[PDB]
RNA sequence: CAGCGGUGUUGUACGAUAUGAGCUUUCUAUUGUAGUAGCGAGUAUUUGAGACACUGGUUGUUACCACCGUCGU
RNA sequence: GAGCCUCUAGUGGAUGUUUUACACAUGUAAGGGAAUUCGGCAAAAUGGAUGCGUAACUUCGGGAGAAGUAUUGGUUCAAUUG
RNA sequence: GUACCGAGUGAUCGGUGGUGGAGGUAGAUGCAGAGCAGAUCUUGGUGGUAGUAGCGAUAAUUUGUCUUCAGCGGCAAAGACU
RNA sequence: AUACCACACACAAGGGAUCGUUUGGCUCCUGGGACGAGGAAGGGCGCAGCAGAGAGCGAUAUGUGUGGGAGCAGCAGCAAUG
């Protein structure tokens, strides 16, 4: 995985990154772009990344027209098991009373 | 047997709608090597094909509003869109009225 | 009308038979260059020498709160000019002498300046500088 | 519809018969030159007239 | 991405607590005493609060040193 | 058995890109208020219920919802349809 | 039938080398359904325009997982609509 | 004109002209000129070991008698007791 094969834990801004996205489709190109915000976060353009679906329902959970302002997940890395080449980022949600406080972390296992 | 298929029959036999049915995810293998009603019958009792509860829908502010209106609220000039005799009928005052007072008549007659 | 309102109707005549350079048409606007003639300078100083006039006994550096919208505070030295100049912040201008004198008495005439606005470009700035605004909520 | 009357329905029985492919073996024998039943037919295509 | 400073926009968060035009008289122990309440729009305090953004200021953590092609010496 | 919202039962694909100008369906606008145009065409304004108050003319049936004006939410009470 | 080369003012005629696989002329006369660039000609076959114009009125779609072998196909969980 | 557009030649595509062939048509001549209540002409439906169309035949849907005589076109079976 990463470095000591830790899981590295942020928090992504969800209501900055969809600042021009149109509110009929908010929540459907949330998605493209909350993958893209990963690949530029690790310099890995051409990996893929798999979501959750407990951060799947999270992220719908006002439906279509809305997304939340910030959300916190923690990241593992692993090789591709389709096509071992490239590099597969797996996304798990972490539930918080508050943002307050948390900054970017690296945890072993 | 497609799993399609299977849904349809176990709706037949569970005397509900095709939106009712869920398949357990576990026996895939199970579920495609059914042929007939009986066999759907035995997994129904084993409990891999289950019927699902109906969706909510509470009468919690139908109540509250009904009681409301029963004290006397809601219902001033700025709540009410039809006419007075819509909202309170004429001809039915006038026979409610009407049937009183000939029967109180009769009794009184009829007592001396 | 149909097909459209906002477009020249007519672009020519039946002869000659062929557009005229002289007729409107759509295109690229803006990113040109101009040259603005005899601009007057009102002020010269420095980024971080804090300044006064004769009725204006505050010292305060010619920086707004918050500094200007997207590039903060100057450092260096500067120019002040009359009026507006080309192209949006940050772009690099040239300045020359001018080519030659004005016989404008507008031109001509003495600066004797009394006031210098540093309120807030972002939102109604409505303070001078951080010892006012502290001055007006508590502590 | 599900109301027929007698004629109408051997009328279908018929046109139900007649519509089958040329048998795998007859492709076989010496003297045999036809490629495609030309009398097929389908629903989508054409009418019966059976009315 | 977070602190801590700075500059704005909106208008005073959730939850507690106190009051409130009026309407009402319930319970426990036990013979007679003591205990002893409900229902209610709103308003005030905690609270220029809470939310949200930007910072060419400053601290912490995390990521990034590749590769392929063309023309020349 | 209007429009709007839900229960039972049923439902959906030519891919990605924030994407100029000119369009087609729509919103809002200082001061002025038909100056626009063959022509107020298009749009705006009025709108339900309750009360007060209602002209010429008329085949005496009508005109008539004429016009013109006021009221309307939540709570806690009285009184019983006002 | 196809490349070359020669003969004739010309309509046309002759030879050589590959392809093809069973029929064909030179002279004199006889009989005609006897020579094409055109008719908005008739029938059949093919271009440029052009990888272009267009293919998207309606409720809306996302994630995981198996097949499919590469179907927003099926199944679970959400989000919507009549 | 490095790559576009045009023309010439060789090879590969694309189409079906030409030449060679014909159990079909047309014309003239000669014969014939034979249907039905004893159910005609024309229509429908059935019949094969594997059988759609067409040909042949009627629930006897390849039967009887006479004259002949070697195979039944595929696969499986039949045939001088035809």
């Amino acid at each position: 995985a990463f470095k000591d094969d830790k899981a590295i834990e942020l928090t992504i801004p969800m209501g900055k990154i969809t600042i021009d996205v149109s509110k009929r489709w908010k929540c459907r190109i949330g998605i493209r772009r909350l993958k893209k915000f990963i690949t530029k976060t690790f310099h890995d353009k051409e990996a893929e990344v798999q979501i959750s679906p407990d951060l799947n329902k999270f992220l719908w959970e006002r439906g279509m027209r809305n997304v939340p302002k910030r959300v916190r997940v923690r990241v593992n890395q692993e090789p591709y098991p389709k096509d071992p080449s490239k590099k597969v980022y797996k996304l798990s949600h972490v539930v918080v009373s508050t943002f307050k406080g948390l900054g970017t972390e690296a945890i072993a296992e | 047997m497609k799993l399609p298929r299977v849904k349809e029959l176990s709706a037949d036999i569970l005397k509900c709608g095709v939106r009712r049915i869920y398949l357990d995810t576990f026996e895939p293998s199970k579920l495609s090597a059914a042929t007939s009603r009986d066999d759907i019958r035995k997994l129904i009792k084993d409990g891999l094909i289950v019927r699902k509860a109906q969706k909510i829908h509470s009468r919690y502010h139908a109540n509250k509003l009904m009681r409301e209106k029963e004290k006397g609220r809601h219902s001033g000039p700025g709540k009410v869109k039809g006419s007075k005799n819509a909202r309170m009928p004429e001809k039915d005052k006038w026979i409610k009225r009407i049937r009183d007072l000939r029967n109180t008549l009769k009794e009184l007659r009829d007592k001396g | 009308s149909r097909k459209g309102k906002r477009k020249v109707a007519c672009i020519g005549a039946w002869h000659p038979a062929n557009v005229r350079r002289t007729v409107a048409r759509a295109g690229q606007l803006g990113f040109h260059r101009r040259t603005a003639q005899n601009k007057k300078i009102y002020m010269m100083g420095n980024g971080k020498t804090p300044f006064s006039t004769e009725y204006d006994l505050t010292s305060k550096t010619i920086n707004p709160m918050g500094g200007f919208l997207r590039y903060g505070n100057v450092k260096s030295d500067f120019i002040m000019v009359k009026g507006g100049i080309q192209g949006p912040s940050k772009r690099v201008l040239a300045l020359r002498k001018a080519f030659a004198p004005s016989n404008l008495g507008k031109d001509n005439e003495e600066i004797v300046l009394k006031f210098v606005d540093a309120s807030s470009k972002k939102g109604y700035g409505r303070f001078q500088t951080t010892e006012e605004k502290k001055a007006y909520f508590g502590i | 519809g599900s109301i027929k009357t007698r004629r109408i329905k051997v009328q279908l029985v018929s046109a139900l018969k007649k519509n089958r492919c040329i048998p795998q073996w007859k492709r076989a024998c010496p003297g045999f030159k036809q490629q495609y039943n030309f009398t097929k037919r389908s629903w989508k295509r054409k009418t019966l007239k059976a009315c």
